């Protein structure tokens, strides 16, 4: 139709044919997934290994933002790069003049009116990214995810790209076996055997797994990737009981 | 309404309270509040269909009121308010109603008692459509006898009438049938004959022919005899009395037909000469069942 | 899909994937072939330079864009420009205010980022040329490639343009030998001739057409040509 | 066609954009529902309950625009938070400005005439939901004015929306000409919420629970939520039925 | 449909008449039968009122707006053009009118103005002409009681008698047969009441039907009595009751 | 053989709504008559095809044992008059 010829008329459908085509495109993108914990939040990404002349752990798609707040996005490289990149932009003029950093919720809606504009006009581009992000402020741990629609709600669990069907299932389990969520260096092993069965969806190239946490109680409320034995030893767990 | 915890309790505790059930019946007798205070809680829990369980508690209660001259009157009260809430499925609870009804018939606890708790109960149960309407219209047919006797008669024809024009499946055949033709006699009282007319037009009468239906196939034809024969139409009487004649049990038995065959005579002469009744009097004459009377003859 | 959905930037295709794309990738193939390759200590670029004929200049397309870095261009000609300008630019900035030589890495999400912007907007152009960009920093070499898309990823060896085939499969081989070797210029500099040989369909082999830069955490981005690439040819 | 496409007037002289953002405020399915006690504004809204992906709790219709004044949104989501911001943002600057609370009647003006500045931007797709605001206001006491996407805007005695909206405005109808004014009967602020709630059970014929409602009521000067356990305490008479 | 030529206003259409403008009109067809009537001593405005919903409120739904206290304006269309044409009328009167001659406009004047804007809807490629066409009924004293016409166009007329709407074929014909200029205001209020009763007659009550008068001041409504020289409001608005009052004088 | 009421599922309310418009007029034009109206003939069913339009027509006619007659015409569909014209 000629909804889709022209951004930003109103289909009869409600919502402009672009801006479905725009969501699409999350799936193209790698299963991230994001646990909610007790004390913090996980952070977990599938970061397909393209060859053996990339390089490991030095284009990481984990990315700091702030000094607490920990992000990963799913889609259009790109898109979703600059996007990071405006949101610390925000950020920054919330320091200054209120001298405190960004509760999550804010950051949520902040980002929210910047990803409205930009579809409510013809001459912008929908976005077609959907971010996880989160960490620990000022009122404890939240884990928030951003629709390139622009809707955003509270989580206790996010899963998002392609393999998100197998990461939901997994996902249960946490909520029975702990209303809490589970706790946080505990959540490092249970997130490494989802991103794990979730890469027999995606092992047609080899992967790494990238793991990040905020946590109050091993993290002191500040952002950090957990690298090394941490990160080894998770691996472990899943290839275990995948077997 | 969520949480699936209170549907396993409430049935357990229903179980638990029904074999206390003695404690209850044994408690009216000292105040009838007291035992059904305990039973109305059971049955208040928020989820639907609790009214089920708990409802067998309510089976034996129920004949504990209906057997008391007082107790009736708390009956009344109760099942009123029930039907008001929700109706707390339509099922569940109205098979105890239904029962309350079925009870009045056998009671014979005086003609007076019967009567008051009758006009109590037809009025709240009109809301329902199911079962519980088959079983009004059956206790509706009590006050119908008594009123019959009356000059409140009249009042009575349009109360059954008004029940049976809406359309049931519920009901079988054989039912529906028999409350539609006892209207017809009502309205023959009534003089009201353009409205006996119109109800025979909706009784089918093929289903008269089937052969469990020959008991009502002779009372219908009997009751049209009536509503023509007022108004002089003699045309009318001679077909009527002829399918009689045609009916299977009273063919076979000189007895039966003989004062049926009589009767169509007299109607045909009676009947301005012309040419209908050539063709139905030479019909009679074929037929030596006429000519084994000699006065008709 | 000539004109209609995929025919300027903002509409999307169904699906939502840009026709326009490939075809800026599909420029880069048409593109002077580029062979780039590092060690810890080296980052070495081998390219083609190109003529149309035998008295017009065997024409440098590696060009020098800072005392510690340099780049190479595969693509279309004026989009190459306004970019390398740009990364000039920042690089000053750095060094000006806050001490520090740009970092490598660093500049790159800004690439990045400048690429987007003309995919948001109506009109403009998406860049529509890939660059290999090499650096010494505080973090050692270093070696980048942008894309048309705007994604840049540190590679131990890659290379893009004209009958890419050769030489990558080289690279995959003799990955492991090149990655070793440091503190050793001369070798570096060695292997990556040896690389664009697989790739070319022999056009030429000559000093006049080969230029090979190189910048370290030993030499900085000096352009090597002639005698100095005799030595390895 | 194009002639769907322009924002400048269609050939009709009425918009097809307009018809278009009237369907699109039904994809929710909300029903909503507002009414007007004696001295108390009650705004129910269904609060789906998702999968345990989500939070229920954190999914809300029901927002917090300022002292008094409550707003519900029937349509899109992301929609709805475009236009929260301007109307939260003018009752600021209106008690900046002026140096008095903003009245509820005022801020419904302001937002019809942004509405309509909406079609004549060419590059804008005019936000396609409904702007209900409710308080109990300054002068005027309990008020219900109700906002289109459109622009078109209207005040009510009581009102309900969604494809069900039907059947919540008959019983509201004959009820208040049984009851022979525009109030719902009882000055106690809390019964009138538990006479809403019921109305809503009826008229949709589907029982809620407390986790399947949210329940904003206005007094003076505050406009607040309700715990989820308040909501129980009235339903659970009502509740057997 | 038409031509990109005539959906565009920066461009001269083939006719030369646009095909928007040609909307608008439509639109003003489609709504509430309004008109109005001039009188030696007034001027009467009188107009139906959507229905609307059943629980919506009538009275909120205003299609007489004062613009200045003395000098009211009535249309026919949609509500959200009306509103913020109208917040314009004001607006711009006031600082070309009430700071510089410091006092209200004649109702020539105001007309003027309210043309201009309406114009600038019209020239400006991508903004669609008002979706509303205004009758101005006012007084001033230079020029006495005074009744116009202000088209979306931008163009505006006095007249003796208009009316527009669904209805302004049928009314414009009784008022001609009923009434001319040289009689009095009160037999023309009885007669405008009548003449909108054609068009509906399944409710004709005081609630959906707004009545007022331009006349006469009203000293007590000037608000700050003591002072006599200044003129009172000449715009009165009629209460639904005073409706009623005037139905049993018909 | 009747199709079974019971197993008409979702549409029970189908069933009871059609015989006020079929049963009344079909057995007796008499009481439309009488009452001063014009009998009703023509009636237009319509919902997405599988909801059991065709299923409902069957299911009162049974009822009342009137004679019924389903004529699929895209069974014999043609351009010109031919098959179409023996058959009606
Ligand atoms: N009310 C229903 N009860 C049972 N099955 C149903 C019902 N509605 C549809 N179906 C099934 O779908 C089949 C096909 O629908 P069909 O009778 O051809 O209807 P239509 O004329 O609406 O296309 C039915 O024969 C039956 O098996
Ligand atoms: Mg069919």
């Amino acid at each position: 139709t000629g909804y889709d010829l022209s951004n930003s008329v109103f289909s009869p459908d409600g919502r402009n044919f672009q801006v479905e085509y725009a969501v699409k495109a999350v799936e193209n993108g790698t299963t991230s997934i994001g646990i909610k914990c007790n004390d913090g939040v996980v952070f977990a990404v599938e970061k397909l290994i393209t060859s053996k002349l990339l390089v490991p752990q030095k284009n990481v798609k984990i990315q700091v933002v702030d000094r607490h707040i920990g992000c990963v996005y799913s889609g259009l490289i790109p898109d979703g790069r600059h996007l990071v990149n405006r949101g610390r932009e925000e950020a920054a003029s919330f320091k200054k003049l209120y001298k405190t950093p960004i509760p999550i919720p804010a950051f949520a809606d902040r980002l929210g009116q910047y990803v409205q504009a930009h579809t409510l006009y013809n001459s912008v581009r929908p976005f077609g990214v959907s971010t996880i992000f989160g960490g620990v402020d000022k009122n404890g741990a939240h884990l928030y995810m951003l629709e390139p629609s622009g809707s955003y709600w509270g989580y206790k669990g996010a899963a998002t790209g392609k393999g998100r069907q197998s990461a939901k299932a997994e996902l249960e389990k946490l909520v029975d076996h702990h209303p809490e969520g589970l706790s946080a260096r505990e959540a490092v092993k249970q997130a490494a055997k989802i991103i794990y069965l979730a890469h027999e969806d995606n092992k047609e190239k080899d992967f790494e797994l990238e793991i990040s946490w905020c946590s109050l109680s091993e993290t002191n409320g500040l952002h950090k990737f957990v690298k090394g034995d941490l990160l080894q030893e998770a691996i472990d767990f899943a290839q275990k009981e995948i077997n | 309404m969520s949480r699936d915890a209170p549907i396993k309790a409430d049935k357990d505790y229903s179980q638990i309270l029904k074999e206390e059930f003695p404690k209850i019946d044994s408690l009216a007798q000292n105040d009838c509040n007291s035992a059904l205070d305990q039973l109305l809680v059971l049955e208040k829990k928020t989820r639907q269909a609790s009214d089920l369980a708990s409802s067998k508690e309510v089976l034996a209660k129920i004949v504990d009121l209906l057997a008391s001259r007082n107790k009736w009157d708390d009956l009344n009260e109760q099942l009123t308010l029930l039907s008001k809430k929700h109706g707390q499925l339509k099922l569940s609870i109205q098979y105890m109603i239904q029962k309350v009804m079925e009870y009045l018939k056998s009671s014979k606890s005086l003609d007076l008692n019967t009567r008051i708790s009758v006009i109590e109960t037809i009025r709240v149960v009109t809301e329902n459509k199911i079962f519980v309407e088959v079983e009004r219209a059956r206790v509706t047919k009590d006050l119908v006898e008594i009123k019959k006797e009356e000059g409140k008669i009249d009042e009575a024809a349009d109360i059954l009438c008004e029940l049976q024009v809406e359309t049931y499946g519920s009901m079988e055949m054989s039912e529906k049938i028999q409350f539609i033709l006892e209207q017809m006699e009502l309205s023959i009282l009534k003089g009201d004959y353009s409205q006996a007319t119109v109800l025979s037009r909706k009784i089918l009468k093929k289903t008269f022919k089937n052969p469990k239906y020959e008991s009502l196939k002779l009372e219908y034809y009997n009751l049209l005899v009536k509503i023509s024969l007022h108004k002089r139409e003699y045309l009318e009487v001679a077909q009527y009395l002829q399918e009689i004649y045609q009916t299977d049990a009273i063919k076979s038995d000189e007895a039966k037909w003989k004062p049926v065959l009589s009767h169509i005579v007299y109607f045909l002469v009676l009947s301005p000469y012309g040419n209908l009744q050539n063709d139905l009097i030479h019909k009679i004459q074929n037929d030596n069942n006429l000519k084994k009377l000699e006065s008709q003859e | 899909f000539r004109n209609n959905y995929d025919g300027d930037t903002v509409t999307f295709s169904p699906t939502g994937r840009l026709f326009q794309v490939e075809y800026a990738l599909e420029a880069i193939k048409q593109g002077s072939v580029t062979v780039g390759l590092r060690s810890n200590t080296h980052a070495v670029l081998v390219a083609l330079k190109r003529n149309a004929d035998e008295l017009s200049s065997y024409q440098k397309k590696i060009i020098k864009c800072d005392e510690h870095m340099g780049l190479s261009l595969a693509g279309l000609a004026p989009d190459a420009r306004v970019l390398s300008n740009y990364l000039r630019q920042q690089c000053n900035y750095s060094s000006l205010v806050f001490n520090r030589k740009l970092a490598v890495e660093r500049a790159g999400h800004l690439l990045c980022d400048k690429a987007q912007k003309n995919t948001q907007s109506y009109g403009g152009r998406p860049y529509g040329v890939g660059l290999l960009i090499i650096g010494y920093d505080k973090s050692g070499a270093h070696l980048l490639e942008f894309q048309p898309s705007g994604n840049v990823t540190e590679l131990y060896g890659t290379a893009i343009g004209a009958r890419s085939q050769g030489a990558k499969t080289y690279l995959e081989r003799t990955l492991d030998t090149f990655i070793k070797i440091d503190g050793n210029p001369d070798e570096l500099i060695k292997a990556g001739v040896e690389a664009i040989s697989q790739s070319l369909r022999d056009e030429s082999l000559t000093v006049d057409n080969l230029s090979i830069a190189i910048v370290g955490k030993d030499t900085p981005f000096t352009i090597y040509d002639g005698e100095a690439v005799a030595k390895y040819i | 066609g194009y002639d769907r496409h322009i924002t400048i007037f269609s050939p009709e002289g009425r918009l097809y954009q307009v018809e278009y953002a009237f369907k699109a405020t039904n994809q929710t399915n909300i029903n909503s529902l507002a009414v007007r006690g004696k001295d108390c504004t009650v705004v129910i809204s269904q609060k789906k309950v998702p999968d345990k992906l989500l939070d229920p709790t954190t999914v809300s219709y029901i927002f917090c625009i300022s002292r008094t004044i409550g707003m519900v949104v029937n349509g899109p989501i992301p929609d709805a938070r475009n236009a929260a911001l301007r109307a939260k943002a003018e009752a600021a600057e209106f008690r900046y400005k002026y140096g008095y609370d903003m009245p509820c009647d005022v801020l419904a003006k302001r937002m019809a005439n942004l509405s309509q500045i909406y079609t004549q931007r060419a590059y804008m797709r005019p936000l396609g939901v409904i702007l209900t605001f409710v308080s109990v206001d300054e002068e005027l006491g309990p008020s219900i004015y109700k906002t289109d996407p459109a622009g078109y805007y209207v005040g009510y005695k009581a009102t309900a929306t969604g494809p069900k909206q039907q059947e919540i405005t008959t019983n509201l109808e004959n009820h208040f000409k049984k009851s022979k004014i525009d109030h719902i009967n009882e000055e106690s602020w809390e019964k009138v919420v538990e006479f809403a709630i019921t109305h809503m059970i009826d008229a949709l014929g589907t029982e809620f629970s407390k986790n399947d409602l949210e329940v904003g009521v206005a007094t003076k000067d505050k406009f607040f939520t309700l715990s989820a356990e308040n909501i129980e305490e009235r339903l659970v008479a009502i509740a057997e039925q | 449909m038409t031509d990109r030529y005539s959906f565009s206003l920066t461009t001269f259409s083939p006719s030369g008449k646009l095909g928007q403008i040609d909307y608008a009109l439509t639109a003003v067809k489609q709504g509430v039968t309004s008109l109005g009537i001039k009188a030696t001593n007034g001027v009467v405005i009188a107009t139906e009122k959507k229905s609307s919903s059943p629980l919506a409120m009538s009275e909120t739904l205003s299609k007489v707006s004062l613009l200045t206290p003395d000098i009211g304006a009535v249309y026919s269309g949609m509500g959200p053009d009306y509103r913020v044409l109208v917040d314009k009328s004001r607006k711009v009167a006031h600082t070309s009118y009430k700071r510089i001659y410091g006092e209200y406009p004649p109702t020539k004047l105001l007309v003027s103005e309210v043309a201009k804007i309406m114009q600038e809807a019209t020239q400006s490629g991508g903004v669609r002409p008002f979706g509303v066409s205004l009758l101005i009924a006012g007084h001033d004293e230079f020029n006495g009681f005074s009744l116009y016409q202000v088209d979306p166009s931008g163009s505006y007329f006095p007249w003796k008698a208009t009316a527009i709407g669904k209805g302004s074929v049928a009314a414009k014909t009784f008022l001609e047969k009923r009434w001319n200029d040289e009689l009095e205001l009160e037999d023309a209020i009885h007669i405008a009441l009548l003449t909108l009763k054609e068009s509906v007659e399944g409710e004709f009550n005081g609630d959906t039907i707004e009545l007022a008068i331009i006349g006469d001041e009203n000293p007590d409504l000037l608000g700050y009595t003591g002072i006599p020289t200044d003129k009172g409001p000449r715009f009165r608005k009629l209460t639904s009751q005073e409706i009623n009052d005037r139905l049993e004088a018909l | 053989g009747e199709i079974t009421f019971d197993g008409i599922g979702g549409l029970t309310e189908q069933i009871r709504e059609l015989r006020e418009v079929i049963e009344l007029p079909l057995k007796n034009p008499e009481i439309f008559q009488r009452v001063g109206i014009k009998p009703p003939k023509g009636v237009l069913l319509y919902g997405p095809p599988g909801t059991g339009k065709t299923l409902l027509a069957k299911a009162v006619a049974a009822t009342i044992g009137a004679n019924f007659i389903f004529s699929p015409a895209s069974g014999i569909v043609d351009k010109y008059i031919g098959e179409s014209a023996r058959i009606i």
